[PDB]
């Protein structure tokens, strides 16, 4: 007779009707990406049309009950992922018009393609093509090129489609009871309720600010020596004090910078470690693999595979007969279903994939327990995390003379770990800047701080005064640079990697404190310690059902977010660039442009 | 006797409609039911078997109940859940024997097996040893009901199996042989 009596029960056959509308759903969507073929993708279709329509048809239905009328605190979470108007708010016409921009956005960006000039008949794309000319080119008019050109062709056929993409969605975000739809993005981070665990959706800009405050000095230490040993590639392209050009980083946005490793290795005379010739001489294959990864993860209290992985899950390409997408994926298709999708070849990265994928199906299968709603992570960095520290604790050199793969008599230098660092932080350091820059532009330009006229404007003043990279020729209000990339052209959001990396470190200094590791935390493995596993599994299983500030202070000890642990990882390789550019300069000025 | 009707049929009923199995009128003889059906699951909360040539049956009751996976715990004296409050409630005092096997070879389709349902609602409790076949549509709210729509939700819902589940997910055929001792 009460409000959440009926709740309940709505609940209760929700989630009923939404696992068997699911299920059929992934089924068909796995069987369409084991081949390629007409009535795969016709099957796929139904089954998305009809999942749809019933989630359609079950969104209306939960309005009737008010949220301000139940005190549960785990039923509200459902409801109010139920109770979400997705985009019906605005008229039909307004609907329309926005599917439609934004199918026509992801068209443009797909099929975009660029020619040579003068040769018509010769055109590339961006993978293949141009992603090889910025992977593995050096040359100086190739690079700027290829980067000047395909920003040319593409994004001034996304920026007045994104005005309008912009407009729409501030629209349909003030309708929804928000601010802008950059606080609709910020609200997965949002926590009410139970006191104590509180978090606003405007702490995070606070919480981000002030975390990366601390940061600034060892990304100044490893830009100052990526500074200076570039300039033996690029004599007379690189400014002794000023910042780098974005075309010279080995990425066409600049994301990562591992394709540098070649360039500004310490001691080029020593190897480093690559046992793939062990993997060839002792005739492996990709079962040996999976299952060496299987004993890395049971060897810390886990449980492991379930034996209809090992019947359902592809390992190996099937061959000319069909035709799949290799592409590394855990899916979960629920009911008990977890595959593995990645065709798999005799060497170290796919070793590392390996470890990161079964991470992946740990952490999915950890809270099959819970209602369907709550079936995810606490918020959008968990799951990557839990993903990578595997990886970066199963590539120790110890756990490779454990297991055989390396000769017991190699003495390992404290030279070759220097190497590791560097080539860890290329890769790992230098994509938070990018990270937080992109992410504070475009709340700005949600929030209206940054008119229409002056977007670029700002676009090119904040890289300089964060990232240090300075675009090589000037540009007008016409490009739309951010669109350029995936995650902008499609409607995706972007500051999960800067959570991610933050959370992963974290979650590996803890584990390591807690498996008696003494020495440096670089050369730390998590394998033969059960405390290191137990603790992690009180967060796995958790799931969505509770804050993500009490799962994280229920592994680390922290709620809050910190910083510490990526600077003590980081310990020896900063002492040794302090020590090594004590005639150089740290720092950057904002004044030296390559065109001006 | 017959045991091989009881146990070895192209099809069972549903929990909500469980067939109370009448067996009567012969010598027990279900121990080449050990070695041809290797029944994983087998709990006993009476007598001990060893004790069954003291005491035979003759109005004994058997039931066949085709579930879930993650479900043959639930089906224990004592036990709370969907099922045991809505579907099949045991008494506390239960002396009988719980027999689950896989079926996943003759009881899982790739289509899926929509001829299994089970009760989900019901505005009571259920009691030992009792049946319910009714199908009128259950109330959620204060104004009177006719038909689907609002609060009102149909009382029964069915499987889905599918021979690809997982292992708590494949269908169970339980032969909660709740044969009652009592009453014989
Ligand atoms: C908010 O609602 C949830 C359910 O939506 C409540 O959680 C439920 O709490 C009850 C206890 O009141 C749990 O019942 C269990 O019953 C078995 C019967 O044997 C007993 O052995 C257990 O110890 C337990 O009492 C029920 O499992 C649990 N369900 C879930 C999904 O959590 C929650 O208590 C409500 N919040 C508050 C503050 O009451
Ligand atoms: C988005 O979700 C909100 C609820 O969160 C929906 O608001 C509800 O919309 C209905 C229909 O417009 C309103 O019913 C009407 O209310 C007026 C004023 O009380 C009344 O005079 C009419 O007779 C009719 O009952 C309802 O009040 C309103 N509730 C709230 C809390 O706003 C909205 O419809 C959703 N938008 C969609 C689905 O596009
Ligand atoms: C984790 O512990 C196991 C068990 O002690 C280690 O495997 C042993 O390695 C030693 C190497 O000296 C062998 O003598 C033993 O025979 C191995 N155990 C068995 C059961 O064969 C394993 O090396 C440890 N892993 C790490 C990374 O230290
Ligand atoms: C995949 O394709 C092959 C031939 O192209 C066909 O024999 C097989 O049944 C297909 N399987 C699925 C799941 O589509
Ligand atoms: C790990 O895998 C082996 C191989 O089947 C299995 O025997 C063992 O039970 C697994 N460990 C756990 C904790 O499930
Ligand atoms: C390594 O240890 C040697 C000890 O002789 C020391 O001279 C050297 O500075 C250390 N660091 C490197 C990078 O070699
Ligand atoms: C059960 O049925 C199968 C198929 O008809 C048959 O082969 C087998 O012998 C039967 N076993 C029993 C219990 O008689
Ligand atoms: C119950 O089983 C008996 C014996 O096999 C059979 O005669 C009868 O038709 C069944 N009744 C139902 C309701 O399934
Ligand atoms: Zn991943």
């Amino acid at each position: 007779s009460t409000i959440e009596e009926q709740a309940k029960t709505f609940l209760d056959k929700f989630n009923h009707e939404a696992e068997d509308l699911f299920y059929q759903s992934s089924l068909a969507s796995w069987n369409y990406n084991t081949n390629i073929t007409e009535e795969n993708v016709q099957n796929m279709n139904n089954a998305g049309d009809k999942w749809s329509a019933f989630l359609k048809e079950q969104s209306t239905l939960a309005q009737m009950y008010p949220l301000q009328e139940i005190q549960n605190l785990t039923v509200k979470l459902q409801l109010q992922a139920l109770q979400q108007n997705g985009s019906s708010v605005l008229s039909e016409d307004k609907s329309k018009r926005l599917n439609t921009i934004l199918n026509t956005m992801s068209t443009i960006y797909s099929t975009g393609k660029v020619c040579n000039p003068d040769n018509p008949q010769e055109c590339l794309l961006l993978e293949p093509g141009l992603n090889e000319i910025m992977a593995n080119s050096l040359d100086y008019n190739e690079r700027l090129w290829a980067w000047e050109s395909w920003r040319s062709e593409v994004g001034k056929q996304l920026r007045p489609l994104y005005e309008e993409y912009v407009v729409l969605k501030n629209e349909m975000a003030r309708a929804n009871h928000y601010e802008d739809y950059g606080d609709y993005w910020r609200g997965d981070y949002e926590v009410n309720g139970v006191d104590g665990y509180d978090y606003s959706r405007g702490q995070l800009i606070e919480d981000v600010e002030h975390t990366f405050e601390e940061i600034k000095p060892l990304y100044e230490h490893l830009h100052a020596y990526v500074r200076a040993k570039l300039m033996n590639a690029y004599p007379s392209y690189i400014s002794p004090i000023g910042c780098l050009p974005a075309h010279l980083l080995g990425d066409m946005w600049g994301r990562f910078w591992t394709n540098l490793y070649s360039l500004t290795v310490p001691f080029g005379q020593k190897p480093n470690i690559d046992v793939t010739d062990a993997m060839v001489d002792q005739a492996w294959d990709a079962q040996r693999i999976f299952k060496e990864a299987e004993k890395f993860f049971v060897s810390v209290g886990l449980p492991n595979m379930t034996q209809g992985f090992w019947e359902n899950s592809m390992l190996t390409d099937p061959g000319n007969v069909q035709k799949a997408v290799c592409h590394p994926t855990a899916w979960d298709l629920g009911k008990g279903d977890f595959r593995i999708l990645m065709c798999t070849k005799v060497t170290m990265d796919d070793f590392l994939t390996a470890h990161h994928e079964m991470g992946h199906i740990q952490y999915d299968m950890a809270y099959a327990a819970q209602p369907f709603l709550l079936r995810n992570g606490a918020n959008e960095g968990f799951h990557e995390a839990v993903g990578e520290i595997m990886s970066l604790s199963a590539a120790t050199p110890k756990h490779l003379k454990s297991i055989g793969l390396l000769s017991p008599d190699f003495q390992e230098d404290n030279e070759t770990e220097i190497n590791f660092l560097l080539k860890q932080a290329l890769t790992i350091v230098g994509t938070l800047p990018f990270t937080y820059m992109l992410e504070k532009w475009r709340w700005m330009v949600f929030k209206g701080e940054i008119p229409k006229d002056q977007w670029m404007k700002k676009w090119w003043e904040m890289k300089r005064e964060i990232v240090g990279v300075v675009e090589p020729v000037p540009h007008d209000e016409t490009y739309c640079d951010p669109a350029s990339l995936f995650h902008v052209s499609n409607d995706y959001s972007f500051i999960r990697y800067y959570t991610r990396t933050l959370y992963q470190f974290q979650f590996q200094e803890a584990l390591c404190q807690a498996a008696k590791h003494e020495g440096p935390l670089h050369k730390c493995d998590i394998s033969n310690s059960t405390e290191a596993g137990q603790k992690l599994f009180n967060m796995l299983r958790l799931g969505k059902s509770e804050p993500w500030t009490l799962a994280l202070e229920n592994v680390v000890g922290a709620k809050n977010m910190n910083v510490r642990p990526l600077l003590n990882y980081f310990e020896p390789l900063f002492t040794w660039l302090k020590d090594q550019n004590k005639n150089s300069f740290v720092g950057w000025s904002t004044d030296w442009s390559p065109y001006a | 006797c017959p045991f091989h009707e009881v146990f070895n049929a192209t099809r069972f009923a549903s929990v909500y409609a469980w067939n109370r199995t009448r067996i009567s009128n012969c010598v027990a003889d279900y121990s080449v039911l050990y070695n041809f059906a290797p029944f994983f699951a087998f709990k006993c909360y009476g007598v001990s078997p060893t004790k069954l040539n003291d005491l035979c049956f003759t109005n004994v009751y058997a039931d066949s109940f085709v579930i879930k996976g993650n479900e043959v715990s639930q089906i224990a004296p004592g036990q709370t859940g969907n099922i045991a409050d809505y579907n099949y409630k045991l008494p506390d005092d239960f002396t009988g024997c719980v027999i689950a096997w896989n079926s996943n070879k003759l009881d899982s389709k790739h289509s899926g097996n929509y001829d299994y349902w089970y009760r989900l609602f019901r505005k009571s409790k259920l009691k030992p040893f009792e049946r319910d076949i009714s199908t009128e549509i259950y109330q959620a709210g204060n104004k009177p009901c006719k038909g689907k729509g609002p609060n009102c939700y149909f009382p029964l819902q069915s499987y889905g199996f599918r021979p690809t589940y997982g292992v708590g997910h494949q269908p169970y055929r339980v032969v909660v042989l709740s044969f009652e001792l009592l009453h014989a």
